[PDB]
């Protein structure tokens, strides 16, 4: 099972040669399963990461994918934005079934997705696991040392020496359940990750749900947190695909776009929020600001609660919904649609 | 501690002697760390929790969990995402759940995330089987291996996944739900309940106390059926 | 008795099989040739990955068998009235 998966993927350093990194992955922590890791190029099709992935993995076919964004607070986020991830965000991706894709790295945001996960997993026997991936550089790896090998099919013994965090590299975090590792060849910077993320995530929305088929395309949703000024190309290239997002409250790299949507005042938001480079970043809010559909607020709302009929008020507000109820496997949204008389 | 008024405050509560009582109350004000307000609050209610923020003001809380058997406590720590636990916390509070008999607290630490292959070194595994009163079993069994760390001779005499050496530990020390909760984590597990009674059946004719061995009978039943219905 | 009597036939019968397997299998008038041959010798003096791929096979039956068990134990009537 390890050969063909060695051949078909490649790595380039450009000469482009196959892989070495690749099969699963164990931690030192006792009691848990295996995470799969795969060291691939970046200029390569999702078409074939998503038959390795849905068939020989083994992964059902997602109803519904999550990217989680942000990470402006390094060692402490907030209790309320961590309340919101443990709860309304990981139940929906449990109840409903459900990827969440985000960074696989602890930097970011990543260690308080992963920390939610866990404690989900902890504080509740749900018979199952929430299925939460990971695209990562390659060149950012902390001891990437550990699975060079290049026969497969392997639990490589990933070890935490305990190291201060240096931003040269980063390690991987241990609550994911599988993991991507784009080779970009640089070595340095995290940054040379976003295009293969977007185009899995539109290759996803692309394909549909269902049996043999026949059904809705599956709904991709983008959710935002505080995050940077790295985010606002990252946002425009998104909706200019065809994907919708939500946003938080959260801090000011949101609340920009917030503000921008809730109405020169904007040389002045854009002059305290993001601190850098005026004209620039207005034009890319203003280019957020031609498709103001495509965005929707979570504020005044119940708080970890509520999540799955808000992301039904993003794809409606983007435009079906009776379809949607089949296909998350819930019958209380079908039953509240078909009272409404309107 | 809220905060001359000062020899005001020694003169209308104490009614007598100002400046002495001054120079103590200010010695009490060197050392205000060791000091904590019950106002606010619920009233009786909620006692414990601020008898460890005072514990901590004063400044190991885990251990502390441990050590009042109860459970809600650390599970409240471990949610907590402010203080980010270490290794070496988690596994000292483990040798303290060990020790002592509450398997609760070996479910809520192990699933929290913890490396057993690091955990048992042969200084702790010493450590475990010194967990014996005197007068049972295992310390004869143990004591005799010794007069001719040396369990493979007992299991004679008798007949990285280190959960069975803590699957034969509980059985040997007779503990019932440690066990259990040591065979679901295991593999190779019709064997190893058939292994489990045979041993508790081997050790309970061979008891002293009619009571403990009832209760070895009682474990070995359980063993038999959780292999029938593996099987 | 007689259902304590199938429980203690049905234990004993796997050490009967065990010896006829265990036999000389040559028959008690001519059984002085492998008495013989035990004599002359008396005179004189799975596969690895089979094997982890059975036990991860059992080791998915064991999960799902924890996880009807705790499933039936919740759902039964004493732990809802545990839990209002």
């Amino acid at each position: 099972p390890k050969i063909f998966r060695k051949k078909v993927c490649t790595t380039f350093i450009t000469t482009e040669k196959p892989t070495d990194a690749y099969g699963d992955l164990d931690f030192t922590y006792s009691g848990r399963k295996h995470s799969n890791f795969l060291r691939l190029s970046d200029r390569t099709d999702p078409a074939t990461v998503y038959s390795l992935v849905t068939r020989s993995w083994g992964f059902r076919a997602p109803n519904l994918v999550v990217s989680v964004l942000g990470g402006s607070g390094g060692p402490v986020l907030q209790t309320w934005l961590q309340d919101l991830l443990r709860r309304g965000l990981v139940r929906a991706a449990q109840s409903t079934g459900a990827w969440i894709v985000t960074g696989g790295l602890h930097t970011g945001i990543g260690r308080h997705v992963g920390v939610a996960v866990r404690d989900h997993q902890t504080a509740s026997t749900g018979s199952s696991k929430v299925v939460a991936m990971g695209v990562a550089p390659w060149g950012v790896v902390r001891n990437r040392d550990m699975l060079i090998n290049p026969k497969g099919s392997f639990p490589a013994r990933y070890r935490w020496r305990g190291d201060p965090e240096d931003g040269v590299e980063f390690p991987l975090d241990y609550n994911y359940s599988a993991f991507f590792l784009v080779d970009d060849g640089t070595y340095g910077r995290l940054g040379g990750e976003n295009r293969f993320r977007l185009r899995f995530e539109s290759y996803v929305a692309q394909q549909k749900t269902g049996v043999g088929g026949t059904g809705i395309d599956i709904p991709v949703l983008l959710l935002l947190i505080d995050g940077d000024e790295k985010m606002l190309k990252r946002i425009e290239d998104a909706t200019q695909a065809q994907l919708p997002c939500l946003l938080v409250a959260g801090s000011g790299g949101a609340a920009d776009c917030l503000v921008e949507t809730l109405e020169e005042a904007r040389d002045r938001i854009r002059r305290y929020f993001p601190k850098g480079d005026p004209e620039v970043l207005q034009a890319q809010v203003e280019r957020i600001m031609t498709r103001k559909e495509l965005l929707t607020v979570y504020s005044s709302e119940d708080g970890s609660e509520e999540f799955e009929t808000i992301v039904l008020r993003a794809l409606v507000k983007a435009c079906d919904e009776l379809r949607l109820a089949v296909a998350w496997n819930r019958v209380d949204i079908a039953q509240s649609e078909l009272f409404r008389g309107d | 501690t809220l905060e001359e008024a000062r020899d005001r405050i020694r003169r209308y509560f104490p009614k007598g002697d100002p400046e002495v009582l001054q120079a103590q109350v200010e010695r009490i004000m060197t050392r205000k760390e060791l000091l904590t307000v019950y106002s606010s609050e619920d009233g009786s209610e909620e006692f414990e929790t601020i008898v460890l923020r005072a514990l901590v003001k004063a400044c190991d809380e885990l251990r502390l969990a441990v050590a009042w058997n109860r459970v809600d406590i650390a599970q409240s720590e471990l949610f907590r995402g402010d203080i980010q636990w270490r290794s070496f916390h988690l596994e000292a509070s483990l040798m303290d759940a060990l020790l002592n008999d509450r398997p609760e607290f070996v479910r809520l630490l192990i699933s929290h995330g913890l490396s057993l292959g690091h955990f048992l070194t042969p200084v702790r595994l010493a450590q475990l089987y010194s967990a014996v009163s005197p007068n049972s079993l295992i310390r004869n069994l143990l004591d005799q291996a010794s007069h001719a760390p040396n369990v493979g001779q007992v299991l004679r005499t008798l007949l990285q996944a280190p959960w069975s050496d803590l699957l034969i530990w509980a059985l040997l020390l007779n503990r019932a739900q440690m066990a259990i909760y040591f065979w679901e984590k295991g593999s190779n597990s019709v064997a190893s309940a058939l292994g489990a009674c045979l041993l508790l059946r081997v050790m309970a004719r061979l008891e002293s106390e009619a009571e403990e061995a009832a209760r070895r009978k009682d474990l070995a039943a359980t063993f038999e059926s959780m292999s029938v219905d593996l099987f | 008795v007689h259902g304590n009597s199938d429980l203690y036939w049905k234990a004993q019968r796997y050490s009967l099989i065990r010896e006829f397997h265990s036999r000389p299998a040559l028959a008690p008038p001519l059984i002085i040739i492998s008495h013989v041959r035990l004599l002359i010798k008396w005179l004189r003096r799975l596969s690895k990955e089979a094997e982890r791929k059975l036990l991860t096979w059992e080791s998915v039956h064991k999960e799902n068998f924890l996880l009807a068990q705790a499933r039936d134990k919740r759902d039964s009537d004493s732990e809802r009235l545990k839990r209002t």
